């Protein structure tokens, strides 16, 4: 139905994943692919206090978005790629209606501020109208939590990476090391350039924040454990 | 309307001119088209001697 | 992964389904990517897809600002603006609906006859594959030079039983000089170690 209603912080070496799934151990390997420089600029935002900040932005996605999210209630719950974000072109939503994951590349009327509602879930005001719709990709039904994901659009296929973390923090991105596995590829072969996150309000916001920082051509240097995970990584052009 | 014969094939020099070819799209329909020592798809980015 | 495209096009642009073309097709319709590892299939369906007084069903575009990226697909129908006057949704002068019909008749030239094409899009010998060719399996023979055929990965070595352990999206296994040191059965999920 459609209803109406900047920070910055570090990126203390966060943002590698796993670039093949060839099973490797105790070698260092080096990489060039579209990384999150170490120790960028990331953009923050947030929503909280009940109301105070409702933080949903349509934000660029410039060849790929390193998107993380530290929550204790699970208020972000998917997001809205696309170019225009209206029904003259496709889109890709992906969302979790707390009962299902519903990924879907269809045509669809976006409302200028999508959201879904709790009260239990009563609310779905994403969009006005969905044609034209041509896939289609959904499960089975059904600040403590640091969500990271890496987006990327690569040859008609959007990689989907991401690592769930538990944490115990107060207010920014944990600096630590953890490398993101691959989630799943999407043939959805559309035009992305621009994206929104998908928040979920009580009926106010609750309290949850997400950070959103941009991949670049970097080098890497990745070392391999003797056991196959990463647990390492250079980025050749943070410092000499 | 008329080509020659190939026999007697003509030469036509093309000069101060951009080829943009896509508005050969609307008409045209070519059976065979191939490039030596230049690739198809750089086409658009030359400018020819 | 085992991906089918299949359209309908022209016959005389068949040839344009290929890594590096250009034209009407490979710039506004359908591209391929330049590392393209698949197969490209097309044969001529006149007595399908081309009817008597025309068949106006299969569409293409034929006006688009720029060209496509490979595996793109762009189905906008937004008045294709080829001036700088302005197009308000409304087609005219210098303004054009950016979709064109095929005209297929049963006595088209070869050239303007439909011809169907499907593009099957793979990966080869990288990870766990569930397609797979008509190809009899024997059984394992271990602690002996075989010559072997996993997966499709062959090769000649002694196969012995192995303590590595994959991750459930992991096929294969490889060293520092990049050879195929463990891999995991197919009829029994087993690691084993392939020795020269
Ligand atoms: C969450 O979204 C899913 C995806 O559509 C909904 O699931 C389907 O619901 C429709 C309409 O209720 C049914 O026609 C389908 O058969 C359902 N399919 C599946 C696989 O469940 C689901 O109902 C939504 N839930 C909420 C609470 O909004
Ligand atoms: C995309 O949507 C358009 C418009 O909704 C579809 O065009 C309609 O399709 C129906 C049924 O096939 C026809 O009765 C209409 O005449 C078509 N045009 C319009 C303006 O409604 C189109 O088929 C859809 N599919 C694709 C692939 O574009
Ligand atoms: C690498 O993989 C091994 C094998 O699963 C992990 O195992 C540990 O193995 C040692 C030696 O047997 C035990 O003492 C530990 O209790 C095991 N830990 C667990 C959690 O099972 C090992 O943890 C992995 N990582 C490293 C760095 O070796
Ligand atoms: C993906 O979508 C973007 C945005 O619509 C396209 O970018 C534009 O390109 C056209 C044609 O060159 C320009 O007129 C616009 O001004 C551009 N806008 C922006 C925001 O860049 C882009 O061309 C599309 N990708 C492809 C491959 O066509
Ligand atoms: C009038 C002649 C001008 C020639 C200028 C030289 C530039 C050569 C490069 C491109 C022109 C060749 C035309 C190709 C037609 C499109 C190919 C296709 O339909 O798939
Ligand atoms: C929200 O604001 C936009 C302007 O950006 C407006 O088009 C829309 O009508 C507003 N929402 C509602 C429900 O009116
Ligand atoms: C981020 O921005 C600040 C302020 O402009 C700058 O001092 C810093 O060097 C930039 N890069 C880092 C380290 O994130």
């Amino acid at each position: 139905q459609c209803v109406n209603l900047p920070a910055y912080t570090n990126s203390f070496t966060r943002g590698v994943y796993y670039p093949d799934k060839v099973f490797r151990s105790s070698v260092l390997h080096s990489t060039q692919d579209l990384f999150l420089p170490f120790f960028s600029n990331v953009t923050w935002f947030h929503a909280i206090h009940v109301t105070k900040r409702f933080d949903n932005p349509v934000l660029p996605f410039n060849d790929g978005v390193y998107f993380a999210s530290t929550e204790k209630s699970n208020i972000i719950r998917g997001w809205i790629f696309g170019t225009t974000l209206d029904s003259k072109t496709q889109s890709l939503l992906i969302v979790n209606n707390a009962t299902n994951v519903v990924i879907k590349v269809c045509e669809f009327q976006f409302c200028n501020d999508p959201f879904l509602g709790v009260y239990m879930e009563s609310e779905f005001r994403v969009y006005s109208s969905a044609n034209n719709c041509t896939f289609e990709y959904v499960s089975q039904p059904f600040f403590k939590n640091l969500r990271e994901f890496v987006f990327k659009n690569i040859d008609g296929y959007f990689k989907i990476y991401s690592k769930h973390t538990p944490i115990n923090l107060v207010r920014d991105l944990p600096q630590g090391f953890s490398a993101l596995e691959p989630l799943v590829d999407l043939p959805i072969g559309i035009n992305i350039t621009r994206f929104q996150t998908l928040l979920a309000l009580h009926r106010t916001a609750g309290a949850a924040a997400y950070y959103v920082g941009y991949l670049q051509p970097r080098t890497f240097l990745l070392k391999y454990n003797e056991n196959g995970t990463i647990t390492d990584a250079v980025d050749c052009a943070l410092d000499p | 309307t008329r080509f020659a014969s190939v026999y007697a094939w003509n030469r036509k020099r093309i000069s101060n001119c951009v080829a943009d070819y896509s508005v050969l799209y609307n008409s045209a329909s070519f059976s065979t088209f191939k490039c030596y020592g230049v690739s198809p798809t750089k086409l658009n980015d030359l400018c020819f001697t | 992964n085992v991906y089918a495209d299949s359209f309908v096009i022209r016959g005389d642009e068949v040839r344009q389904i290929a890594p590096g073309q250009t034209g009407k097709i490979a710039d506004y319709n359908y591209k391929l990517p330049d590392d393209f590892t698949g197969c490209v299939i097309a044969w001529n369906s006149n007595n399908l897809d081309s009817k008597v007084g025309g068949n106006y069903n299969y569409l293409y575009r034929l006006f688009r600002k720029s060209n496509l990226k490979p595996f793109e697909r762009d189905i906008s129908t937004e008045i294709y603006q080829a001036g700088s006057t302005p197009c308000n949704g409304v087609e005219g002068f210098n303004c054009y609906f950016p979709l064109q019909s095929y005209g297929f008749q049963p006595t088209n030239g070869v050239g303007y006859q439909p011809y169907r094409v499907v593009v099957l899009s793979f990966e080869l010998l990288h990870a766990p594959a569930t397609v797979c060719g008509p190809k009899k399996s024997t059984n394992l023979v271990k602690n002996k030079c075989v010559n072997f055929n996993f997966n499709g990965l062959t090769g000649t070595g002694v196969l012995t039983e192995s303590n590595k352990k994959f991750l459930p999206f992991q096929q294969f296994g490889r060293d520092i000089a990049d050879t195929t040191d463990a891999v995991r059965d197919p009829q029994t999920l087993e690691i084993l170690d392939i020795t020269p």
